[PDB]
RNA sequence: AAACUGAAGAGUUUGAUCAUGGCUCAGAUUGAACGCUGGCGGCAGGCUUAACACAUGCAAGUCGAGCGGUAACAGGAGAAGCUUGCUUCUUGCUGACGAGCGGCGGACGGGUGAGUAAUACUUAGGAAUCUACCUAGUAGUGGGGGAUAGCUCGGGGAAACUCGAAUUAAUACCGCAUACGACCUACGGGAGAAAGGGGGCUCUCGCUAUUAGAUGAGCCUAAGUCGGAUUAGCUAGAUGGUGGGGUAAAGGCCUACCAUGGCGACGAUCUGUAGCUGGUCUGAGAGGAUGAUCAGCCACACCGGGACUGAGACACGGCCCGGACUCCUACGGGAGGCAGCAGUGGGGAAUAUUGGACAAUGGGGGCAACCCUGAUCCAGCCAUGCCGCGUGUGUGAAGAAGGCCUUUUGGUUGUAAAGCACUUUAAGCAGUGAAGAAGACUCCGUGGUUAAUACCCACGGACGAUGACAUUAGCUGCAGAAUAAGCACCGGCUAACUCUGUGCCAGCAGCCGCGGUAAUACAGAGGGUGCAAGCGUUAAUCGGAAUUACUGGGCGUAAAGGGAGCGUAGGUGGCUCGAUAAGUCAGAUGUGAAAUCCCCGGGCUUAACCUGG
RNA sequence: GUUCACCACGGUGUGGUUGAUGACUGGGGUGAAGUCGUAACAAGGUAGCCGUAGGGGAACCUGCGGCUGGAUC
């Protein structure tokens, strides 16, 4: 299936192992799943501060 | 002990009859009483009663493969 | 044979037994024939500690049941008071 | 077998099964004479075969080779067939 | 877990005095606020809704008694299963909490300090009928008819308690509590009635909020 | 007295409207996973996928008071090399005890849910059976024989093991003698047992035949129990009968003959899927979904098949044959089965220790001592859940600084902080310290027994042997605010708003939608809101949905009357007087397991939890 | 021991059912300021629609019967 990478900027390329959750994108025809960002090989978002858990970003020190 | 009454729908087996027992089962959701009927083979030793008769039968030890009831009374007979 | 034995309930480190008439081959907390009372190992000085239906206990003794060494002593020290 | 006791039970089972199968064969052998004498409608041969099979039948039934119920049923059902053979 | 942050913020958001501070000085001068809720904007346009009136009413009681949502919903679930009015029962069981009882009896200046006293094993409870006290570090203990409360033998010389009685005297002592300052010993003779509790808390809004 | 209490809507079709109608949301729940974060405790729960393959250890033994015995160990008596206190060799003499014969156990307990749509399960009954150990009886336990394992002797084999000759004991085995019952009977009569051990002639543990209980098991009947008709006909041992066989027992269970029957639109047959129940979640209810943990029932034990022994098995850690796979081999042959408890590899989004003890409750063996028990009781790990507690408490304004907004001077963060005054829950340290234990053994007394003051049994006292958990729970001190806050969200639904950056890009999004140069919707900040050691997201079920409407909807035009009729099964059906009592209603009895749900209580410091009625 | 009977494995043949694929081909949907027209909505400029048949690049046209869910009368 085709899935949506959320957040600004990612590191995914061919032969990348991702974790996939449910959830359809409304304006994208055919996409019905989301990529969990920060789970296995998809990194978290770099400079995220507000909704960090939804994008796999560690709490900044 | 466990007696059951019904009409004879078949008598074409040696020392054997088929009795049609009717009952009223109530629908668990709609509460209307459907009339249902089971065919029960009984043992009629002397081979007397004919189809269309009312007969009483009681449960006993099995006589054959599909026969474990026995005739005890022919309450009504064909007109 | 048939035994009158305790069946453990309660909680962790707070045992509460029910004295029960069971076929000996069944699991301690599994199938039994009759429950004839209870035993609170940890009970207060103002609470019912041991209760045992002596009528059915005698009936089961005369009927064939064999009490355990715990229920025998429980009845022994319960009928002396 | 994975324990000494299970191994002992197996080698005991072979011995007991040999000993019981010999007596099972004996019971069958003594009932064959009665059935063969019944087959050729011979009241005297069937009676003299039956009389010498009852002790064997009831002795193996008491040993446990056959059930007492089987021994009794065989006795009754061979007596009922011999007596009806011109008692 | 309990709330640790500022309390006048809570009072300003509820628009009423929750008794979170001591009565040593009037609530108006303690904060020069309560005319506006906290934050940059405070008094707002776009008026509230039925759900806002219900949420604020439930938060009011929760912040008054210092009980979080999980325990408070267990309270409501018990109250709607006991006989009678659900809101009356919920107020009775919030008033029968040990920390609230010691606050009303006056051994603590605020319910937070009363809970702090209860938690630190400085209050002994004697159950009705029982001929013994027992030190209890659990603020959520429900007291029945006749339960006795006393102060620990090694904490009767507390300064905070001695200045908490004199505030309790200036504030008023409930009639369902029989407190003696001579040996710091009260008795919970009966859970308070709805007529004894203030007639400004609409428990009907809490009951309608816990109905989807 | 109580179990009798419970029901919310919103957004979105239009220029607007009312209706219809779908979609979406707010709730509850979980054996959850993931992301961010993370202090503690109590109680629960923890491979939902591969019934995939399994390294290693453990999960079933016990009895010498059945027997020959002596491999080991320890004693004892003598031989004493005596090496004078070194010390060895004979003996089963004793405590005991490997292997062996024999008994009982291994059919329990534990695991799994593959198969199974009905030899299943649930409810209610039934008759034609068997049942070790247990209880209460009854009649006995007499007298012989031939063997044989170990132990010998000689081989074969790499091993696994094995062959031959000789040969000993028994509660092993087989005759013979008797037989209250019991079995067969033509009812005149016929046949059929056993075994001894132990303690001082007795008692006791056994054995034999059997009766009655109880327990368990097998068997049968009726009712109920998923989807598909784009599956309508299915059956030839099939349906019934007799003679015979078979089984513990009814029965086409089997067989020879006789008859042509049996089942099906009340769904047979065939197909798909599935362990079933108590219950669990949801719901106002009715319903819907589901069948983890606990309990009952069933089925299975690498796969296919057969049976033996036994009271009980077609036997999870038994046997035989076949098979796939894995391993050992000297190539000839062998061995094995974690869906027991830990654990491994693998699969997966995902699920723990190769721990302790039999102290308790049970289970197996034993006369006991005692031995065994991965059942069980505990401990370990995991925020997986529920419940509880904490991360301080008061007081503190020219309302400090800093941040943010701003009209550039105010507002807000905010009594918030600092300062001052106290407190020490939990954690940390040090002490103390219940209860889980049932009082074994031994002594004394009493009663029963007896020929007996013995022995044995029962009862009554004294005695303190027995604790894995465990450095227990709890309780008392010490120190110091010290060791402890995060997550989501803030356009509406929906509680909470402003700046800055961006500029239909980057991005958000459940829905309506937002983003085009002044974005309360994106990203960051300040502020706020809700929850809180958790918070969100995803998956899944019910709710809202009266959106399959039984409760409780519709069909002129919104989806929806068959083109019309006749008619089969079926459904429904006038008046009056009777009978019956099936439906219906009431009463009684039996049952509807316990747990759970609910009510009233009781015990944990509270609660969860446990528990009586 | 032998032999027969029952029977598991395994084998042979011939069908049924169903999963994945398959050159090519049929229609359905989505996507931009594309091409051709303008069939419908007003009497939509030939009233429309229903069944059916024939025809046509395409909406469609025509015949036969039916309907009003047809304006102007």
């Amino acid at each position: 299936v085709s899935s949506y990478i959320g957040g600004e900027g990612h590191n995914l390329q061919e032969h990348s192992v991702v974790l996939i959750r449910g959830g359809r994108v409304k304006d994208l025809p055919g996409v019905r799943y989301h990529t969990v960002r920060g789970a296995l090989d998809c990194a978290g978002v770099k400079d995220r501060k507000q909704g960090r858990s939804k994008y796999g970003a560690k709490k900044p020190k | 002990a466990s007696v059951l009454t019904g009409r004879v729908v078949s008598d074409k087996m040696d020392k054997s009859i088929t009795v049609l027992i009717e009952r009223l089962v109530r629908h668990p959701l709609y509460g209307k009483q459907l009339r249902r009927s089971t065919k029960i083979k009984a043992h009629d030793e002397n081979n007397v009663c004919q189809q269309g008769d009312l007969v009483r039968i009681k449960e006993t030890r099995p006589i054959s493969k599909t026969k474990a009831w026995t005739l005890v009374d022919v309450v009504e007979k064909v007109e | 044979m048939v035994v009158i034995r305790l069946a453990r309930g309660g909680a962790k480190k707070r045992p509460f037994y029910q004295v029960v008439v069971a076929d000996q081959r069944r699991a301690r907390d599994g199938r039994y024939i009759e429950n004839i009372g209870f035993f609170n190992p940890l009970a207060k000085e103002s609470e019912e500690a041991v209760r045992l239906n002596m009528e059915a206990y005698h009936a089961w003794i005369a009927k064939g049941a064999q009490p355990s060494d715990r229920v025998a002593s429980l009845v022994r020290a319960y009928n002396k008071a | 077998a994975n324990t000494a006791q299970a191994r002992k039970r197996a080698r005991q089972n072979t011995k007991r099964r040999q000993n019981s199968a010999s007596q099972r064969s004996m019971v069958r052998t003594y009932l064959k004479r009665v059935d063969a004498a019944i087959a050729a409608k011979d009241y005297d041969a069937a009676t003299e075969a039956y009389k010498k099979a009852i002790p064997v039948l009831d002795r193996m039934a008491d040993k446990g080779i056959i059930h007492k119920n089987k021994a009794a049923r065989r006795k009754s059902r061979l007596n009922k067939t011999i007596k009806g053979l011109q008692a | 877990a309990r709330y640790i942050g500022p309390k006048l913020k809570l009072s300003r958001r509820e628009g009423t005095d929750l008794g979170l501070k001591s009565g040593v000085k009037p609530y108006d001068v303690k904060t020069k606020k309560a005319a506006r809720p906290p934050g940059q904007h405070g008094v707002s346009r776009n008026k509230t809704s039925e759900y806002a009136l219900q949420l604020r009413e439930k938060q009011k009681v929760k912040r008054i008694y210092g009980v979080l949502e999980r325990q408070f919903a267990n309270y409501y679930k018990e109250a709607a299963r006991k006989r009678g009015a659900t809101g009356e029962n919920l107020l009775a069981m919030l008033e029968s909490r040990l920390d609230n009882v010691v606050y009303r009896m006056g051994f603590g200046s605020t319910r937070a300090e009363a809970r702090q006293l209860v938690s630190h094993r400085t209050v002994m409870v004697k159950k009705a009928g029982r001929d013994e006290f027992v030190r209890v570090n659990i603020p959520s203990i429900q007291l029945q008819d006749g339960d006795v409360i006393a102060i620990q033998e090694k904490s009767r010389e507390q300064l905070r308690i001695k200045n908490a009685i004199e505030l309790a005297t200036q504030r008023g002592i409930p009639e369902w509590l029989d407190v003696d300052h001579s040996k710091l010993q009260g008795t919970f003779k009966k859970a308070p009635d709805r007529i004894d509790l203030p007639a400004e808390i609409n428990e009907s809004l809490i009951v309608e909020l816990y109905s989807k």
